[PDB]
RNA sequence: AAGCGUUCAUAGCGACAUUGCUUUUUGAUUCUUCGAUGUCGGCUCUUCCUAUCAUACCGAAGCAGAAUUCGGUAAGCGUU
RNA sequence: UGCUCCACACAAUAUAGAUGGAUACGAAUAAGGCGUCCUUGUGGCGUCGCUGAACCAUAGCAGGCUAGCAACGGUGCACUUGGCGGAAAGGCCUUGGGUGCUUGCUGGCGAAUUGCAAUGUCAUUUUGCGUGGGGAUAAAUCAUUUGUAUACGACUUAGA
């Protein structure tokens, strides 16, 4: 229809910190319909993108991806810790990403 | 879940707002308030009024243009409230900040869209009743804020305008609840009551 | 302290030669585990007896439940506790169904009204009144009144989430 | 001590319709009609049997139940308001300079205006509030009478004619002059 | 004429009331109060939904409109029976409230199939109303 | 609060005791500065504090008036 | 052969971060909302909440070609009739016809090899250049000059 969306809404919030130092190798994401860690336990282990796009062309594409996967639960709010290949770039805080449906076991 | 989140600013307490906005902000939501001037603080008027008293006397010493500014309009109280929970020096701050609008009244484009409440912000459900609040267009008014009048006439013109549009939206929603409820009893409508719909 | 236990903890005299079969002491205790239910047992025998845990022994450790756990009654209780400046006795009541679950309430209203904290409180004896009238205090008498019934007003509903559109109310 | 439920019970005469909002509380009587809002309480009034209305605190504490026994004697006041009326006398004392109180008019406002107190060129105005009703009375000297539906009303304009004649810089123990609060009564109790 | 004063009927902490406990072990039961113990704790059960006889805080209770004759102090025994006899489950079951209560869980229940099945019909149900709403 | 205040402890005071506050005194210390922080006072100019001399509004008195005394809010405005 | 607007054409330029829909009374919260009725009230009766877990929308080569049936609807595109909106109106409600599409129901044809996944590309911003259709045809500064001004800049005046 309309609605192609075979993925799940999510914000990129902060790396994994302290109060004073953060760690850019884990990212913090908020899936888009998850309050609690049970239902975060889910989407352990599902492939997440960050989609952006670039004025030059790479390969046939001026468009861009960064792949990550949840690693674990985060906080009492369904916050997952996340890794991704290379780790994304800090001022994608408050960004989009993709959390897509595979690997599946449902 | 929505692409502009507008809260009606009327009946909350203004740091709990604050508290969700800032948060809210730095994940990425745009967010609009509307009627800063009903606003509430918790504490008596007097009481509130001191607190500011004593913000107002706080400034640069050798260059008052250069100090604290003590903004009197109850939207930039609110702001006041935002900034000192958002790290606005940083550019991230700085973009979390450029996601927020607040308004005093309810400015078009704002007054036919939908407005939101925060249930953890609303006084009505977070103070022990009994206990005294105060109302930020008094306090704004009381330290030198010249538009309490002006929006209450344009606040006033709007509810009337807008209750006029409650008033057929009431006939229309009474003529579409009446043709659902006449298609019930039917064959269609006994399967989606069997599915759930 | 999830929840309070009572114990009941025999002890007795370490036996000598000349004086074996020492006399069984016994005491109940409120604590959170057998641990310190020990640890409070030897506490109050220094306060009575000539003895201490080296020269004394625990020949029975048994939690003890409520013969009803699940019928209203009225407990007085005697605490007797230490202030910022010297000690005190005092009778209070608590309306619950256990002994435990009453004795949780009296160290919360301890901590809360005197600031004596676990440390400072002496449990000189829970009681339960047995009849009505022998109930001295009107926040326990008052909800001893027949038919009793009152509302609740001004209902706080929790959401799940941080944006409503409705304006909820607080109807009950 | 959060007392469970505290109760306090209204007494309403044969000619009084009283009607409550949410908590705005109206009294209407032979006499006229009072209205007040009451939604800083967050009381409870129910009707039992259209001569006794009761008004209920649940869950409420010291403070609390002492503002359920203001309310009331707030609508008692507004129904003997409205069936017996609120009547105020007023006497005047001073020692030397006659103390001169007449109504007089500006722009539809009828103030009390006093002169010659204790010898003041300066003129005495106090507003008379829209719903109490004036008058000098006779067979007793130098008295002023105020009425009116509410006590409130009344007692306020009475406060406000006796504190405008506060004697300045002097030992007001020996300068007694001024006009005082000598009766407070109803309109219609004979 | 007349004193007209807003009764502002309330749901009433008492003996037979019935509870809709939301969180615990239960959580979504029928339960009765049997007896109260505080201002904010009360002995419920609900023996035929199977809610244990326990005291319970009134923040993790929903009371409904429902009640029923209930001796103060009344044990499990004596609970069922006047449960049964008043026929609570039926008159909750009949009402709005436990209607959309079923409702949501029948759609959370709903396969990929049934909800495409839901779309069709919804799509045949409105094709009528809103032809309802042009012609009058 | 023992006494003073014609009587009357507390209007105004107040012994014998005792609890504090301040950093505009002087002691006490020697932490900073001895490859140097220009040193007393006065003049000039700005601002701040309040423990208020005056001025505004008050309360009290052993306040009849007058003149005073004690006290409150108050440093807005002056103090040669 | 300069400037501006409208349209479509090619390149670049970026993106605080679209991926079905920001889905509109007002007040109260020790109260309300919806419906109905009456003697029009601070009225009677019924109903609801106890969350948006809603409602709307939603199937088709990222959504193709075609055949009917039912019905006179739904929705889009320009055009259009009339009114309203100045707090930041710049949007809202309409009217009439035309042209599509319809999944409301019943059919027929196509899709493959992107090879077992690779955002698998569908946006709106800014700027140049081009093409064809309208429109308009200024000033300011320096230099000179004044002194209501002035350290210099600045200011305030005059000059076809
Ligand atoms: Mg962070
Ligand atoms: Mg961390
Ligand atoms: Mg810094
Ligand atoms: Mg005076
Ligand atoms: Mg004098
Ligand atoms: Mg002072």
């Amino acid at each position: 229809a309309e609605s192609h969306r075979l993925y799940v809404k999510g914000k990129h919030l902060s790396y994994q910190r302290s109060k004073r130092v953060n760690n850019p190798n884990v990212s913090l994401i908020k899936i888009e319909g998850v309050a609690t860690p049970q239902d975060a336990q889910f989407y352990l282990g599902k492939r997440i993108a960050y989609v952006y796009r670039a004025s030059k062309e790479v390969r046939g594409s001026k468009i861009r991806v960064m792949w990550g996967k949840v690693t674990r639960t985060h906080g009492n709010s369904g916050v997952v810790r996340a890794t991704f290949r290379n780790n994304l770039p800090a001022k994608t805080f408050g960004a989009s990403v993709r959390i897509f449906l595979y690997p599946s076991n449902i | 879940v929505e692409p502009v989140v507008v809260i009606d600013g009327k009946g909350h307490l203004v740091g709990r707002l604050a508290s969700v906005v800032a948060k809210q902000l730095l994940n990425g939501q745009k967010i609009v308030v509307v009627r800063a001037e009903e606003l509430n603080i918790s504490g008596e008027f007097f009481r509130n009024k001191l607190k500011y008293h004593d913000f107002l006397r706080k400034a640069t010493a050798f260059n008052k243009t250069r100090g604290p500014f003590h903004f009197r309009a109850p939207s930039r109280i609110f702001y006041k409230a935002l900034r000192g929970m958002v790290s606005h020096k940083t550019a991230r701050g700085k973009a979390a900040l450029e996601r927020l609008k607040v308004f005093e009244g309810i400015p078009p484009p704002y007054d036919k869209k939908k407005r939101v409440v925060v249930p953890q912000a609303l006084r009505v459900l977070r103070l022990k009743p009994g206990r005294k609040y105060t109302t930020l267009g008094k306090l704004s008014t009381s330290v030198g804020w010249k538009y309490e009048d002006v929006v209450a006439k344009l606040e006033a013109k709007r509810k009337v305008s807008s209750a006029e549009y409650y008033a057929k939206k009431r006939a229309f929603t009474k003529k579409v609840a009446s043709a659902n409820a006449t298609a019930a009893e039917s064959d269609v409508a006994k399967q989606l009551a069997a599915l759930g719909y | 302290m999830a929840h309070f236990k009572e114990y009941q903890v025999i002890g007795r005299r370490l036996p000598t030669e000349s004086v074996p079969e020492p006399k069984l002491f016994r005491m109940r205790i409120f604590a959170s585990n057998e641990v310190i239910a020990k640890s409070r047992y030897w506490y109050f025998l220094q306060k009575l007896h000539k003895v201490k845990k080296a020269s004394g022994e625990i020949v029975s450790i048994n939690q003890i439940n409520e013969a009803h756990p699940t019928k209203v009654k009225n407990f007085g209780v005697w605490v007797r506790y230490d202030s910022r400046s010297g000690t005190h006795n005092m009778y209070k009541e608590i309306r619950d169904v256990s002994r435990v679950a009453a004795v949780e309430t009296l160290y919360q209203d301890m901590a809360a009204r005197h600031r004596a904290r676990f440390r400072s409180i002496h449990i000189l004896k829970v009681a339960e009144i047995e009849k009505t009238a022998d109930v001295k205090r009107q926040y326990v008498k008052q909800f001893l009144t027949k038919d009793l019934k009152f509302p609740l007003p001004h209902r706080v509903q929790k959401s799940t989430k941080t944006f409503s559109y409705k304006r909820p109310s607080t109807f009950y | 001590m959060k007392y469970i439920q505290t109760e306090q019970q209204i007494e309403v005469p044969e000619g009084v319709t009283v009607s409550i909002k949410s908590r705005i509380v109206k009294v209407v009587g032979p006499r006229g009609t009072l209205t007040k809002n009451l939604k800083h309480i967050d009381v409870t009034f129910t009707k039992v049997n259209n001569q006794l209305i009761k008004v209920a605190v649940h869950n409420g504490g010291r403070k609390h139940v002492a503002a359920l026994r203001t309310v009331k004697s707030l609508v008692d006041n507004m129904i003997t308001g409205v069936t017996k009326g609120y009547k105020y006398k007023m006497r005047y004392v001073y020692a030397h300079f006659p103390i001169n109180v007449n109504i007089v008019e500006k722009d539809g406002a009828k103030f009390i205006e006093v002169r010659n107190f204790l010898g003041d060129k300066k003129i005495r105005n106090v507003p008379v509030r829209d719903g109490v009703t004036i008058e000098f009375s006779t067979n007793v000297k130098d008295e002023i009478v105020l009425s009116g539906n509410s006590v409130e009303d009344v007692s306020q304009n009475a406060a406000d004619l006796q504190q405008i004649c506060r004697v300045r810089n002097k030992d007001i123990r020996k300068f007694l002059d001024g006009i005082y609060v000598s009766h407070k009564g109803f309109i219609t109790e004979d | 004429t007349d004193s007209i004063v807003k009764a502002s009927n309330w749901r009433l902490v008492e003996v037979g009331r019935v509870v809709l406990i939301k969180k615990g072990q239960s959580a979504g039961k029928l339960a009765a109060i049997v007896e109260i113990i505080d201002q904010k704790k009360v002995l419920i059960d609900g023996p035929k939904a199977g809610v244990p006889r326990q005291a319970i805080n009134l923040g993790q209770v929903v009371l409904t409109p429902l009640t029923f004759a209930l001796p103060r102090g009344a044990r499990t025994a004596t609970v069922s029976k006047k449960w049964a006899a008043a026929a609570v489950c039926e008159k909750w079951a009949a009402s709005s409230w436990a209607k959309k209560i079923a409702q949501r869980e029948r759609r959370a229940a709903l396969t990929d199939f049934e909800r495409f099945q839901v779309m069709v019909l919804r799509k045949q149900k409105r094709y009528t109303v809103k032809k309802a709403l042009a012609k009058a």
